[PDB]
């Protein structure tokens, strides 16, 4: 079981039913291929570090996190105010599985001041005064733990007792929150590979995936990504995304044991055969794009031959616009209309996209669209998908349903996605 | 069986009878070998062979472990008040009551008849932090459970990493001088192992001078006279091929 | 030029890449095929012979005339590379852009 | 054995060799090396062995007899002690053979005889003797029927190009026991041996023959056994006025 | 650490001027750089990758003999206690970090020419007032001492110890398994180079035993067969390019230690050494060891060139006096191929061809020396190879007893 | 050819067609098998392999090919680089050690390891020169220093 | 031949070259399989 | 009482290397640290003894290679590779 830490990017889809859809929808293509992956990211853990964000530096949390365990098998039991929690061991005596004594027991029911009596000497009891890291330690050892406060780290926390004693002690959306912990376990299965979103020690059988955007800004973990980009970095341990595909893992494209011909590498096949009567029909928030490598070339010379030409990176064009052109990977198109000008659909391509770059290094470029350069290209060919993937849309750019306005220098070509776009297919009712 | 079962077999010889059932040294000798090839060092696919030989051993023992008697001693000259957070609650979270069998203490036996492919090691975490001191008492008291438990154990090493423990606490208040380049008193004692590393001291305790060292020296003296002499014994039956490669 | 930058801690947290390596051909310059053999059918035949006639790649250019021109990592193989090349097109090119 | 305080009696490591390391080819030496310990290691928690010390109990009528004569008694209706017999046989005679076949398809290696010498086969790297191991190792566990792992290890991994395994162990004052476990007198292997010789001469049965090839225009109009020509061959290699076809 | 070192500088073959040209000094040491741990920058792993084939320094040695020679322009400080200037350029400041042609304001004095100047640290007492900056120096003047004070092969030191590999340098050992020896070389050089440390060092012990281990296996006493705590060089195939070997590690049995610490001097007696691997590598990574630990004892002069003979600090014929053995690789292979037969590692039929192929490989470095020689007469002003004589091939030299000292060596 | 073991590209067979040369079928005499059939025999495939542990990856091995010798001096220069700043765990834990002025001592088990490689360090000059350089980038005003 | 002396020459040793004058293109050379640990890969770390 | 599975252990089949994963970075370390997590034992209690382990598997070749696929498909693939056509159609045939 090789275990893939993952952090989001930008846009990362997160309601999503499969978090797995959101690294690269090309995993779910082949059944084949879907049943070698776990992913594990419980939302009990999701919730934990949306807390604790605001309160630990990255060194911290990274050093905090990194010893736990795959299947975290502990859980945090949550005890009562001594007064409430007292009652509890006699309301069942087998309960006082610690054995406090009655005397106590009744001498805290009298006091007006009960005192933490009841919680001392109770092994691996947590009091109020500790901290973090000393929940994650007891976490590696697998036993459910004894906690005196909510704010914890690293295991689902639930109520050790009944609800009633922790009732006016804590009021409804705090004894609220701890109700799927209350039954919280869940099985974790031994398939070939185990994507996560928990960080740990980076080894021989641990990677780091690489998916070439920017960070979540609102994941609370991105501020880890430099720190655990730089240690994989150094030790090679990076891995693209269609390493993902092959049989066996490894770091690297153009592999010579592998010609990566085949159609699960090809992400301009998206498909969707399989149903289940959901209510998402459609999930119209929910938006696959892709990256892609496309080489430029111009005119040949007098004797048919031509030069090496340039390639370039493309980011995030939608594919569903590339499929419904019937766009195919490995097919040489020309790229100059008539009058000189790029044809509709690569300028939609380009519209749509979110950065251009040469595609060895990360230097963005504006292309120029005119008769501007001399030896112009005339041809372009798509090459392979750098990534693929499912991104959240919904409210992103603009937040309201009444109208808003884009600024753009001028020159551009509004003009060809308002009109040619909608015009290109003329039968369903678009604006 | 030792002569603990005598027993009578009746048969009739009749001129054609076939009972398969001999094999000469030579063949369990290589058949052991190829057993380690196929084993390589793997060791998850060595473990079983321990974990049977303990399973067979209880089975098989009249011995019965029970605290009940070691409890009721502990629990009277301790005042058992769940107060004493000095090492009562220490040696009390070690007292109570284990579901697991005490699997551990027939591993050790176990390990025995197959050293040499397997080896009991005392667990990396029960070392006390070498940067503890002596007077942190739970730390005390990991020493004396390690030190209790070294002879039971098939790693060669054992007593130097028991030894190399107490050292470490007595760090600050018995500054003793390791005669191996690349180590330190404040070296963990578990990291010791290879025999190129045995403190020359503990080789000859008459490098640690009494007034300076008293505990240490005494330490070190303690285990080179009290340390168990290995023995054998016979078994099986002459009659049989014996399989054995080294003894 | 006059990009002033200004010396941050964290820019220098990074660490440079190091660690590629090729599993390629360990070469830098590509035979070419300037000028391609002629097809001849009627008059002239079996003057020429292409391997492609017995369904084999041939190791070495089959064209008319044949050139030698740097092509960096034009047999790279394994991962992506440091992300500059150089390039020259056959001498039938201008090639002035390389300099 | 163990060694108790005696630094310059330590064992340091146990090894396995597939050849006696004069004669290897290169180093290969043991994976086993790589790790700390010469054996694989088990933890093991003290407190729970201290306990177990210090609580040790008895029945009120424990007779030693009547306990160990009641509980070995079991044991010995097993058949474990004779399996064991017979799997260490059968791998004898797996292991012969194995290492003969391989040892005749390599050029030159242990010495074996080497009936089949005459047929045409190229020199064997390693690989190519894993498939050679891995074909004979399925056959006999197809033919005895048995489970388990009989010779997986000398092909999964390292040269299978064995000669004649032995164990040793190495001790820190520099002293290296090394024990040799040849195997005892194989059977099939012998008879084997016959089956290869006899059909060096009897290769025509298996519908396979030996020498060359002719291919002369011949337009006759009587007899013809071309199994078994009668007239003299029309030249040989060394004939005059005949060449020899270069390399391609 | 060390606070002192002594030196001397080459020897003219005749010439009247130190012999390499300003472009060898620009190329080999300009650039304002540091000049002081330069000499690995041009090696690689082996012959086929380097430009020793041709055109200037073509020899895998020329490199290195020429900066010999530079340095010998201007070490004046340690042999009259100021900073001098040779055809216009000199050092740039009294730490002598790198060299510049000289100011136009003040120039200092203009170095007086001599060879075979006798150097000492005391006599430019700014060197040890900043050993923790100059250190580098001494290890490259104790380089060219030790090249300087022979003909044909440098000299380095060997010794064995009566004592047991500490497990330090075990474990290091057991982390360089698969490197070839030109690596290894650099590192022992990169070591003892950049900064001051103690003789009682785990490196230096380290270090130490690899030059005996090289040496042992060099001569076939250790092999497969036959090893120093587990541990012994591998040669390649002469058939091939015998001019490399790696480090392993064995099961085979352990030689025991011996009788009496063993230690010699060693040089190569013949011409083969300057475009030979292994040599160069070998004497570099040995003399590591002595630039950081100093000369254990003086060298015997009895087998020395004439300006060798009675070497201050260097040189003597007294009783505190270790003997210098040397040999030729054509009979030490011979040796080498013989104990391996007798070993059972080969046949007799092998060692025959092993003989001829060692020979044939050998002849074709001694025909493109030779060559070069030619090439490159020394009156031409530089010296990019050590001149010698035909008949210098041929000489069998000391070889026997170095063969009978790792005998005794390796028990 | 039997008497040689090559790479197998395997999945780029015509790159394979083009990195052994010397593996040609010739039909007919033209300019190309005029120079093709003069090729040795064995000049070509694995030359020697640097082979330590059974069941383990050989650290280095030794072949001939198609390779220019210009890109095979910068590569073995480039290679021999990564050798001047890597070091052996021994001196690697005995850094640390001493960069905590001797607390927190550590080692390392005693075993083989064939093919690490840990380009972690420099000569003093380069940080020397570091240094120097960093302060060359910065506002020589109190900016600078607040940060440290 | 002169590109290739290592593919036709009958003379032509191992590890020779004609490099600051001539370019071959068939040559002979070493290939690497180094591996890059981790800190902890090479020592124990002292651990939590 | 008398259980033959306490009685008949014997190792697996393909047992030495069984555990490795699929990878091509650190084949032997990575089989390494399967065994020793298959075999129960967690880092946390074997402590520097986990760090310079290695192991066989099946990534690794006999010759010493990293492979991909079965050496008989590698086999396969250089023979596929050079095939010439048995038959050849030119008008110059006799």
């Amino acid at each position: 079981m090789i275990t893939i830490v993952v952090i989001p990017t930008a846009h990362f889809s997160w309601t999503d039913t499969n978090f797995l859809n959101s690294v690269d929808y090309r995993l779910t293509s082949q059944p084949k291929i879907r049943d070698r992956f776990a992913v594990y990211a419980p939302g009990w853990l999701r919730r934990q570090l949306d807390e604790f964000s605001a309160s630990l530096t990255a060194s911290e949390l990274l050093q905090a996190l990194q010893t736990i365990p795959i299947p975290v098998k502990a859980r945090c039991l949550l005890l009562p105010k001594p007064k409430r929690f007292a009652q509890w061991l006699l309301d069942v005596p087998s309960a006082n599985i610690w054995h406090i004594p009655v005397t106590t027991l009744r001498a805290t029911v009298a006091s007006k001041h009960p005192s933490s009596d009841v919680y001392n000497y109770i092994p691996d009891h947590v009091p109020p005064s500790a901290e973090f890291d000393t929940v994650t330690r007891r976490v590696a050892a697998g036993r459910d733990i004894y906690v005196r406060s909510t704010k914890v780290l690293g295991a689902p926390l639930c109520l050790a007792a009944p609800a009633k004693y922790y009732a006016g002690y804590l009021s409804t959306h705090q004894l609220d929150g701890v109700y799927p912990d209350n039954w919280a376990p869940d099985n974790f299965h031994k398939r070939e590979f185990c994507l996560t979103i928990l960080p740990s020690l980076l080894g021989p059988r641990t990677f780091l995936l690489d998916v070439d955007a920017d960070r979540d800004a609102s994941y609370p973990l991105s501020v880890l990504w430099p720190q655990l980009r730089v240690l994989a970095l150094k030790s090679r341990l990076l891995l693209p995304p269609v390493a993902l595909l092959r049989r066996v893992v490894d770091p690297g494209l153009k592999p010579t044991w592998s010609a990566d011909s085949d159609a699960a590498f090809r992400a301009l096949r998206l498909s969707r055969p399989s149903s289940a009567s959901k209510p998402t029909g459609f999930d119209f928030s929910a938006l696959p794009v892709v990256d892609i490598i496309c080489l430029f070339e111009s005119e040949p010379d007098d004797h048919g031959r031509v030069a090496p030409g340039t390639r370039l990176t493309i980011h995030s064009v939608p594919t569903d616009l590339l499929t419904s052109l019937s766009i195919q990977e490995g097919v040489r198109y020309p790229l100059r209309q008539e009058s000189g000008m790029f044809v509709p659909w690569v300028l939609l391509a380009l519209l749509m996209s979110d950065d251009v770059t040469i595609s060895g290094t990360r230097r963005s470029v504006k292309l120029e669209t005119a008769h501007a350069s001399a030896r112009p290209f005339v041809h372009i060919t798509v090459e392979r998908c750098a990534s693929a993937r499912v991104v959240d849309v919904r409210g992103s750019p603009a937040m309201y349903a009444n109208a808003v306005c884009l600024t753009l220098p001028k020159g551009s070509y509004k003009s060809t996605i308002i009109d040619t776009l909608p015009a290109m297919f003329s039968d369903l009712s678009i604006l | 069986a030792n002569n603990l079962l005598n027993s009578t077999i009746p048969i009739s010889l009749r001129p054609t009878i076939l009972c398969p059932w001999f094999a000469s040294s030579e063949d369990l000798r290589l058949q052991q070998v190829m057993h380690l090839v196929n084993i390589s060092s793997n060791t998850a696919a060595a473990l079983p062979l321990v974990e049977a030989l303990s399973t067979l051993l209880r089975s098989v023992t009249p011995l019965v472990l029970d605290p009940t008697v070691l409890t009721n001693a502990i629990t009277t000259i301790s005042e058992s008040t769940t107060q004493t957070i000095s090492p009562i609650s220490e040696i009390l979270r070690l007292l109570q009551p284990m579901g697991n069998d005490y699997a551990a203490f027939w591993k050790c036996i176990a390990s025995w008849a197959y050293n040499g492919l397997v080896t009991t090691v005392l667990s990396e975490d029960a070392f006390p932090d070498s940067s503890q001191s002596i007077t942190h008492l739970p730390s005390m008291w990991k020493c004396l459970f390690l030190t209790l438990a070294g002879p039971m154990t098939s790693d060669p090493h054992s007593p130097v990493k028991v030894f190399m423990a107490l050292a470490n606490l007595l760090a600050q208040p018995e500054p003793i001088a390791i005669g191996v380049p690349g180590m330190h008193q404040t070296t963990p004692a578990s990291q010791f192992s290879h025999p190129g590393v045995w403190p020359p001291g503990f080789l000859n305790p008459q490098l640690i001078n009494p007034q300076q060292a008293p505990l240490l020296r005494a330490f070190a003296e303690h285990i080179r006279a009290n340390w168990p002499q290995p023995s054998e014994f016979g078994y099986g039956s002459t009659l049989q091929g014996s399989a054995n490669l080294f003894i | 030029s006059k990009h002033l930058s200004a010396y941050l801690d964290s820019a220098v947290a990074n660490g440079p890449e190091l660690i590629v390596e090729d599993t390629g051909l360990c070469t830098s310059f590509m035979l070419l095929d300037n000028i391609p053999s002629a097809h001849l059918t009627k008059e002239l035949i079996g003057f020429t012979w292409f391997m492609q006639m017995y369904q084999m790649t041939p190791p070495l250019p089959e064209g008319a005339v044949n050139r030698i021109v740097c092509m960096t990592n034009w047999a790279s193989l394994g991962d992506e590379g440091r992300g500059l090349e150089v390039r020259l097109p056959p001498p039938t090119d201008s090639s002035v852009h390389a300099y | 054995p163990f060694t108790r305080l005696v630094q310059n009696d330590v064992i340091t490591n146990v090894l396995v060799a597939r050849v006696d390391p004069a004669q290897r080819g290169d180093a290969a030496v043991d994976i086993r090396a790589t790790h700390a310990t010469f054996a694989a290691a088990l933890p093991v928690d003290p407190a729970a062995i201290v306990v177990a010390m210090l609580c040790g109990q008895t029945e009120t009528n424990l007779i030693p007899s009547h306990h160990y004569g009641k509980a070995f008694a079991p044991l010995f209706a097993s058949n474990a002690m004779f399996t064991r017999n017979q799997r260490a046989v059968i791998t004898r005679e797996a292991f012969v053979c194995a290492r003969s076949a391989v040892a005749q398809c390599q050029d030159a290696g242990f010495l074996v005889p080497r009936p089949l010498d005459a047929l045409r086969q190229f020199d064997v790297t390693s690989a190519a003797a894993a498939e050679i191991m891995h074909a004979v190792n399925d056959a006999f566990k197809t033919a005895f029927d048995l489970d388990g792992a009989l010779l997986d290890g000398l092909a999964l991994y390292g040269d299978p190009r064995i000669a004649d395994l032995s164990a040793a162990y190495l001790q820190y004052g520099g002293n290296v026991v090394r024990e040799h476990v040849p195997p005892g007198p194989s059977h099939i292997h012998r008879t084997l041996q016959q089956v290869e010789s006899t059909f060096m001469a009897e290769m025509n049965l298996f519908n396979v023959a030996r020498g060359n090839l002719y291919l002369v225009q011949t337009a006759t109009n009587g007899n013809w056994s071309p199994m078994a020509p009668v007239a003299a061959p029309p030249f040989v290699r060394g004939g005059p006025n005949v060449r020899v076809v270069g390399r391609f | 650490a060390q606070r002192q070192f002594f030196g001397l500088t080459y020897n003219f073959y005749g010439q009247p001027a130190p012999l390499f040209d300003l472009n060898d000094l620009q190329e080999l040491a300009g650039c304002y750089a540091r000049p002081w741990t330069s000499r690995f920058s041009h090696l690689a792993i082996s012959t086929g990758s380097l430009p020793v084939w041709s055109a200037r320094y073509p020899s895998v040695a020329s490199r290195n003999i020429i900066v010999n020679t530079l340095l010998g322009a201007h070490l004046n400080p340690f042999a009259g206690g100021q900073v001098t200037s040779h055809q216009g350029i000199t050092w740039r400041d009294p730490v002598l970090s790198s060299l510049a042609p000289v100011p136009a304001i003040q120039p200092p004095p203009v170095w007086a020419v001599a060879e075979n100047v006798p150097l000492d640290s005391n006599n430019y007492p700014t060197y040890v007032l900043n050993l923790s900056s100059m250190w580098p120096i001494n290890q490259d003047v104790h380089i060219m001492t030790m090249w300087a004070l022979s003909d044909q092969g440098p000299i380095y030191h060997l010794e064995v110890p009566v004592d047991p590999m500490p497990a330090a340098t075990t474990a290091a050992l057991m982390a360089y398994i698969g490197v070839p020896i030109a690596h290894l070389a650099q590192t022992a050089y990169r070591f003892a180079g950049q900064l001051p440390q103690s003789p009682d060092s785990t490196m230096v012990s380290t270090i130490r035993w690899l030059s005996a281990i090289w040496f042992g296996s060099l001569t076939g006493r250790l092999n497969r067969s036959r090893t120093c705590n587990g541990f012994y060089f591998e040669f390649a195939k002469p058939a091939l390019n015998p001019d490399q070997a790696v480090l392993k590690w064995n099961d085979g049995a352990r030689a025991a230690p011996p009788a009496a610490a063993q230690s010699s001097y060693m040089r190569c007696i013949s011409p083969h050494w300057q475009h030979q691997i292994v040599e160069v590598a070998g004497a570099l990574m040995s003399q590591s060891v002595t630039a950081v630990t100093g000369l254990p004892a003086l060298i015997d002069e009895a087998t020395l060139p004439a300006w060798s003979q009675g070497v201050a600090n260097l040189t003597g014929n007294g009783q505190g006096v270790v003997p210098c053995l040397d040999y030729n690789p054509v009979p030490m292979a011979a040796a080498r191929h013989l104990q391996w037969r007798q070993d059972g590692l080969i046949t007799a039929a092998q060692e025959a061809q092993l003989n001829n192929d060692y020979t044939a490989y050998a002849l074709t470095i001694e025909r493109h020396l030779t060559a070069m020689l030619v090439a490159n007469p020394i009156a031409a002003g530089r010296m990019p190879i050590q001149p010698f004589n035909a008949a210098d091939f041929g000489q069998a030299g000391q070889t026997a007893a170095a063969v009978a000292l790792a005998q005794a060596m390796f028990v | 050819t039997s008497g040689r073991m090559i790479r197998a590209f395997e999945g780029r067979p015509e790159l394979l067609a083009l990195a052994y040369p010397g593996r040609a079928v010739l039909p007919t005499q033209t300019k190309n098998a005029q120079f093709l059939s003069t090729a040795i025999a064995d000049r070509i495939g694995r030359l020697d392999r640097a082979n330590l542990i059974g069941g383990e990856v050989s650290a280095m091995v030794e072949c001939m090919e198609l390779c220019d010798a210009l890109t095979l001096h910068i590569r073995e220069t480039y290679v021999m680089l990564l050798r001047s700043m890597h070091q052996d765990p021994t001196q690697i834990v005995q850094i640390v050690n001493e960069c905590a002025n001797n607390l927190l001592n550590s080692t390392i088990p005693i075993s083989l390891r064939p093919t690490i490689l840990c380009p972690w360090f420099a000569s003093s000059e380069d940080l020397r020169l570091q240094q120097v350089m960093h302060l060359v980038n910065i506002s020589s005003n109190t900016a600078a220093a607040l940060p440290l | 031949p002169l590109r290739w002396p290592g593919l036709v020459d009958p003379n032509y040793r191992v590890g020779t070259n004609d490099l600051p004058n001539r370019i071959t293109l068939y040559n002979s050379l070493y290939r690497y399989n180094f591996t890059y640990p981790t800190l902890d890969g090479i020592m124990y770390v002292r651990s939590a | 009482t008398a259980s033959p599975a306490d009685t008949n252990v014997v190792p697996a089949k393909d047992a030495p290397t069984t555990n490795s994963p699929p990878s091509t970075t650190s084949p032997n370390q990575a089989a390494a640290d399967a065994n020793q997590q298959q075999a129960g034992i967690v880092s946390s209690q074997s402590g520097p003894n986990a760090v310079g382990d290695s192991a066989p598997s099946t990534s690794v070749n006999n010759d010493g290679d990293i492979i991909t696929r079965p050496t008989s498909d590698s086999i396969a693939a250089v023979a596929n590779a050079t095939k010439p056509a048995a038959v050849v159609s030119d008008p110059q045939s006799m």
